[PDB]
């Protein structure tokens, strides 16, 4: 090992645990709580950013002095990579967006980033790579993100042997544009689903396991090559999952039977707005379509992590869109929808 | 000795669980006393007339933006006066902390003749004062 | 002699007491404690977390120690009454954030120097 | 006088360098290791050696107040130049 | 004094302070136990714990003493002795211009009678010594911690605590509220042993032992 | 004058044969492993441990018991003693008897195939004291060093 | 296995009750030793112990048994009941 | 290699040559990834299957009082005795004694310098071997400052 590498401390704000990290677009919901744990047991984090710094200030006060440097970047520059990636140990990949954009499309940050990521790290040669792919990536999925996931996963494969690509099947926590997709839907009037959200399961993972197995699978020495796939542990039906949110929220549940096409119009119209779009057709497709499983692919419990049910932490983002009339109301109130896990 | 409805508590003092100290710091803290020993080019015997206590060592790592010795264990620079050792040890029992004692090493009460620096037959005479 | 004077607890039996009725507030003092203090913990988790600080301290055999701790255990019962606290205030008492402390001799031998 | 490290980043005067399989010294991107061009090694040697007459000196660096408590340096050592610790300048009999 | 370098000495007033130490022994004989006025002018009365609250009221009633202002609580706190701290009171009388001092002995779990009825300003001086000594006082209106942080364990003052403390803080953006962890300091307190270990005061020391 | 020592040559990662027969560091794990496999699998005389000339006491109780519980009773040592007699089993056998503060008590003393002046200063300097204070004769079997 | 490898006879240099094994290495020693020339026979005489027989087995064992006031006789009735089970 | 801890790096206890036992006390972390040398054979005998009983510094202290009750009396000597004994069992068939001269392996200044690993290691001392060995002209430093 590197003779000024060897761990130190009792894992605290100033210790030393040798992870130099390199998360790449930090400044988002993975990668807020990625580099928390990387700050708080005590790691050099490198962060490049690609938006104004005044954005990535809110991961200033997550380690101690020194420990987060952050670094200007850009995708289509390989030089930009290059000198964050340089002095490096593990870098790990959690650029992506979940709609398109004029600069960068969905194959562009999906399989053209994830491919320069890994090539310059492997050229580099850092120890591990850690890639972050969706659970449902299939290259003849309807979605052109999960094609994308697929293709990019293949690419990070091939150009890193040893990179432990990760595999979330449905992220949900305070900021995750999931549960709080469904909690804005009761801004325009009734909830739309898709012949009422009847055929679709999905089994949602909280955001400190995928996490804190991100760091479990740096600390692990057999992490490498591996495709561990992080998922929730229970599986609810689409309506369930409205039905219970909405719940928490005690919204009045207004369902409202959709046709597909209707809905795939929606997104066309909402994808129009030059800000930032509220619903693609990307993101219909994938709410639409149900959550996969792959039990030969290793679980997030190899790695010693344990899923938190929806139900636990489902009431930490619901407060923030329930009314006055309920907003002290506890989590015990509401019931859990009913479970068709495997 | 003063009679307000006087109970026989005659166990031994357990402060611990009032002053509560962490888990690690009660137990895994081997608390050791002595007399501290006069620095040898120093001529200052009268700093050995103290009980003194201590702790244990723990780890002292390297900062790495500068190169510190940024230490995890609180009772690092902790040290406590003692006239006499059976205080020092009460602390101790009543802080429930694993004690450890040294004896006073008293001088050895030596016999100095400056007339033995010149003797007849004597080794001790001194060939340069 | 060793003849100690005590404060309130002459002996076990009212020190008992004591730490029954520090029950009897806290038992219907979790319930709403959750409600008022916009805590996302349930009462289930909130109640044995008063249970298991009883056997936290479940070793003393001083009355005085009792009787010294009981006067600190209603302190934090009332400074939760009157929302005096903070939300991290009592989340101190729920270790949560913390890394995990090791137990089995391998582990500490594969952290460092920690005896 | 700075000199250069095999990795491209300037020695300090120390001779502290950091080696190329370093993980910290990514603090010098976008950034720089500075270093003191006024190397106190480099700053002495040069100063002339005094050639004063007499066997004992009260140097006192220079501003009488100013400078370094007098010290009262010695000149018998015919090989050996005499110097003040506090100055680290030179001091030499007058070639005897 | 011809030289100027020393503080002067008011031997009026340290016979005249020593004339009335003597004069609160006979007074109350049961609760002094010995009272000694210093070579500075500082005249202590030096009373047993129990007797707390009566020595506090003859000061305050008393035609002879009057003293009724409490300047301050202390309760210095020394390892070496059986029951460590001891509290010293602080009392000026306004119509004699002069200052006692009472103190007793107190280990950390015997209670005090609270004085806050002999004198309202230990109220508050009270909330205080028992956060950062932590020997409670009994009776005490609303003894209740007043200067360390709510739920802040462990009286700091003692001299078991570390002055680093045992805990420290951080707000953490995974649960979005500050939160406490084992303190872990980027420099330690070096500690600095710079007694002198040569004898500085012959007329101080102890007899030897 | 040895803390310069401390800083120098210091082993400080466990250190395996690599695939070519080369110490190459590695973390406690592979270490730990490599050397339970090699240890469970053979007893009797094949497992053994010499001890160093500084190793602490601890440490030698540790393999004491670790060569216990697998058959070994081949603990060696660096220092070779005539075991002929009593050997370990009289500690009067080894020891300094007199304790080194008997030296200025004594008449004289017979130094046998050593050189205290050297093996052990602090020793030589209780018989120079001794010699000097005491009058105390002294005599050597061995080299005229001084 | 169960075989013996060393015995420590612990014991005091002042206690009464480690004068009786005291009685029993005065004379009835070197008989002993020359018995076992493989079995080495550790005398730890430390002060203030009662006398304490520590027989190491095979596989990591070590039987110990009471020798507090056992005099001269009984000590070495002890001892070579151990030394009988040598296997 | 099993990096272990040096002497300063370690409480532990030794013995002198007086049979009296001394502890040292840490005073300096053992560097890097090194531990303590009998926290690696606990940790050794775990993994490998005959654990050790004792796990903490004061179970592995009992173990040396259960075996050797000598060495835990601290700075505390025992009386060594029953030389009656010891030379009556030496009194066997008397090996010759060879005719090669008592040579004492430190004879100067030079080769009681070379002795451990600690010294062996040394710069410092390692100039004291010079100087020894050569004189006064390569080792004289130049005290300047
Ligand atoms: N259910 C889900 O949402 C799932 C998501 N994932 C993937 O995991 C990752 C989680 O991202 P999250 O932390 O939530 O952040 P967001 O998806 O909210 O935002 C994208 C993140 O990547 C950065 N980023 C976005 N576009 C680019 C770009 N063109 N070049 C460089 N960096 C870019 C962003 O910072 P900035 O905008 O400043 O560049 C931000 O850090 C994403 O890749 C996501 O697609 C995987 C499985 C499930
Ligand atoms: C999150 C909410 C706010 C924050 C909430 C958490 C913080 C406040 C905690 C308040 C409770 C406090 O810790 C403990 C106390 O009151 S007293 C302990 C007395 N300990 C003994 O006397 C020793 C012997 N103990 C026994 O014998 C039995 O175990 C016992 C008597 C305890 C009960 O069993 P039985 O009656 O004998
Ligand atoms: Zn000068």
């Amino acid at each position: 090992l590197h003779h000024a590498l060897i761990p130190h401390g009792k894992g605290g704000r100033s210790s030393v645990s040798g992870i130099v990290a390199t998360v790449f677009g930090a400044t988002g919901f993975l990668g807020r709580y990625v580099v928390n744990h990387l700050g708080r047991m005590g790691s050099q984090v490198i962060v490049p950013y690609r938006c104004e710094p005044y954005d990535t200030m809110h991961l200033r006060p997550m380690g101690d002095l020194g420990q987060i440097i952050f670094m200007e970047w850009n995708g289509k520059d390989k030089d930009s990579i290059r000198k964050v990636v340089e002095h490096s140990n593990v870098v790990i990949n959690l650029v992506g967006r979940e709609w398109e954009t004029k600069n960068f499309d969905f194959e562009d940050v999906f399989v053209k980033i994830p491919h320069a990521i890994a090539q310059v790290s492997k050229e580099a040669g850092v120890e591990k790579l850690i890639h972050i792919s969706h659970l449902n990536a299939d290259i003849k999925s309807p979605s052109r993100y999960l094609r994308s996931k697929a293709v990019g996963e293949k690419e990070v494969r091939a150009a890193f042997p040893e990179a432990t690509i990760i595999k979330p099947s449905d992220i949900f926590g305070r900021e995750d544009r999931f549960l709080n997709y469904f909690a804005s839907m009761r801004w325009f009037g009734g909830v739309p689903l898709i012949s009422l959200g009847k055929e679709t399961v999905k089994q949602p993972v909280y955001i400190v396991d995928v996490s804190k197995g991100i760091i479990n699978a740096i600390k692990d020495p057999d992490a490498k090559g591996k495709t561990f796939a992080f998922v929730g542990p229970n599986r609810y039906l689409l309506f369930d999952l409205v039905q219970y949110i909405f719940a928490v929220a005690y919204r009045p549940f207004l369902p409202y039977p959709l046709p597909h096409f209707a809905y795939r119009w929606v997104g066309r119209l909402f994808e129009v707005s030059p800000f930032e779009p509220w619903t693609t057709r990307d993101k219909v497709e994938r709410v639409h379509m149900s959550d996969m499983t792959l039990p030969h692919l290793p679980g997030l419990e190899d790695l010693g992590i344990q899923a938190t049910p929806l139900e636990l932490k489902a009431i930490e983002v619901l407060r923030r869109h329930r009314t006055y009339r309920w907003l002290t109301s506890e989590m015990e109130d509401v019931k859990p929808a009913k479970t068709v896990n495997i | 000795t003063q009679d307000t409805q006087l109970i026989a508590v005659d166990e031994k003092l357990d402060i611990t669980t009032l002053t509560g100290v962490p888990e690690e710091h009660i137990k895994t803290r081997k608390v050791r006393i002595f007399v501290p020993a006069r620095n040898n080019m120093q001529s200052g015997v009268n700093n050995t007339k103290k009980w003194k206590m201590e702790f244990d060592t723990r780890e002292r790592w390297e900062n790495p933006l500068m190169g510190w010795s940024s230490t995890a264990d609180p009772l690092s620079n902790l040290v406590l006066t003692f006239s006499t050792k059976e205080d020092a040890v009460a602390f101790a029992e009543k802080n429930g902390w694993s004690f450890d004692v040294e004896e006073r090493k008293v001088p050895k009460p030596k016999s100095k003749s400056y007339g033995a620096n010149f003797s007849w037959n004597k080794r001790t005479r001194v060939s340069t004062k | 002699g060793t003849s100690v004077k005590p404060i309130f607890s002459r002996d076990m039996n009212e020190a008992k007491r004591r730490v029954r009725e520090l029950y009897r507030a806290w038992y219907r003092e979790v319930p709403n404690t959750v409600h008022l203090f916009q805590l996302d913990i349930s009462v289930k988790q909130g109640r044995d977390k008063v249970r298991e600080m009883f056997m936290k301290n479940a070793h003393v055999t001083d009355p005085r120690v009792v009787d010294l701790l009981v006067i600190k255990g209603k302190m934090e019962l009332e400074e939760t009454i009157n929302v005096w606290k903070q939300r991290t205030h009592i989340m101190r008492f729920f270790h949560e954030t913390e890394a995990p402390r090791p137990t089995d001799f391998l582990s500490k031998f594969y952290v460092g120097h920690d005896p | 006088g700075v000199r250069t490290s095999p990795t491209g980043e300037k020695v300090t005067h120390t001779g502290q360098a950091y080696d190329d399989g370093d993980y910290r010294r990514v603090r010098f991107s976008d950034r720089q290791k500075e270093v003191n061009e006024n190397f106190a090694i480099d700053l002495i040697a040069e100063q002339p050696v005094s050639e004063v007459g007499s066997r004992v000196i009260s140097c006192d660096g220079g501003g009488g107040a100013l400078g370094h408590p007098r010290v009262y340096i010695n000149l018998d050592k015919e090989t050996k130049t005499g110097t003040c610790g506090y100055c680290g300048l030179q001091f030499r009999q007058p070639h005897h | 004094d011809t030289r100027p370098t020393i503080r002067p000495r008011n031997d009026v007033v340290h016979k005249q302070l020593s004339a009335f130490g003597q004069y609160v022994a006979e007074i109350l004989p049961k609760y002094v136990q010995q009272v000694q006025v210093s070579c500075f002018n500082e005249l202590e009365i030096f009373i047993h714990p129990d007797g707390v609250i009566p020595v506090l009221t003859f000061l305050r009633d008393h035609t002879n003493a009057q003293f009724k202002s409490l300047a301050d609580l202390t309760a210095v706190d020394v390892p070496t002795r059986q029951n460590r701290f001891e509290i010293v009171y602080n009392l000026l009388s306004l119509r004699f211009n002069s200052r006692i001092r009472v103190k007793t002995y107190t280990d950390e779990l015997t209670p005090i009678e609270s004085s806050v009825t002999v004198y309202k300003a230990a109220n508050w001086y009270e909330r205080e010594i028992w956060d950062m000594f932590g020997v409670f006082f009994a009776n005490h209106p609303d003894l209740r911690r007043i200067l360390t942080d709510y739920g802040f364990e462990g009286h700091p003052f003692r001299k078991d605590f570390p002055l680093s403390g045992y805990v420290e803080l951080r707000y953490d953006d995974e649960v979005k509220r500050v939160v406490a962890e084992p303190v872990e300091l980027a420099q330690e307190f070096r500690k600095f042993d710079l007694n002198s270990p040569w004898e500085a005061f012959p007329a101080y020391r102890q007899p030897p032992e | 004058f040895a803390y310069d020592g401390l800083k120098r040559q210091r082993l400080t990662q466990p250190m395996i044969r690599n695939e070519k027969g080369l110490l190459t560091y590695t973390t406690w794990e592979d270490a730990l492993s490599r050397v339970a496999g090699m240890l469970q699998s053979f007893q009797g005389n094949d497992v053994a441990a010499i001890a160093g000339g500084l190793v602490d006491a601890e440490a030698l109780v540790a393999l004491k018991d670790l060569l216990n519980r697998v058959d070994s009773d081949s603990l060696c040592t660096e220092e070779v003693f005539p075991t002929a007699g009593a050997g370990t089993d009289l500690r009067s056998n080894y020891l300094l008897n007199t304790t080194i503060a008997g030296v200025e008590e004594a008449d004289v003393i017979l130094l046998v195939g050593t050189n205290p002046r050297f093996e052990a200063p602090l020793f030589n300097a209780r018989i120079r004291k001794s010699w000097l204070h005491n009058d105390l004769k002294v005599a050597l079997i061995g080299s005229p060093v001084d | 296995k169960l075989g013996l490898r060393e015995i420590r006879i612990h014991l005091c240099q002042r206690s009464p009750g480690s004068q009786g094994v005291r009685d029993f290495i005065e004379k009835r020693y070197v008989e002993l030793k020359k018995a076992n020339p493989d079995l080495p026979i550790l005398i730890r005489e430390c002060s203030d112990v009662q006398p304490k027989l520590w027989a190491r087995y095979a596989f990591g064992q070590e039987k110990n048994v009471s020798l507090n006031n056992f005099s001269a006789d009984q000590v070495t009735r002890t001892l070579e009941n151990v030394l009988s089970g040598k296997a | 290699i099993l990096p272990g801890a040096a002497y300063t790096e370690k409480s532990a206890t030794y013995v002198n040559t007086e049979g009296r036992a001394q502890q040292t006390k840490v005073a300096v972390t053992p560097p890097g990834l090194a531990r303590e040398d009998w926290k690696i054979i606990r940790a050794l005998s775990e993994i490998a299957g005959m654990t050790l009983p004792y796990d903490t510094l004061d179970q592995v202290r009992s173990r040396l009082e259960e075996v050797s009750p000598n060495l835990v009396r601290y700075d505390d000597v025992e009386g060594a005795n029953y030389f009656q004994q010891a030379n009556e069992l030496s009194k066997l068939v008397n090996q010759q004694l060879l005719a090669d001269p008592l040579v004492p392996p430190q004879l100067t200044i030079k080769d009681f310098y070379m002795t451990d690993s600690i010294s062996r290691a040394s710069q410092t001392m390692a100039k004291c071997v010079k100087a020894v060995t050569e004189g006064i002209q390569a080792v004289e430093e130049p005290s300047i400052c």
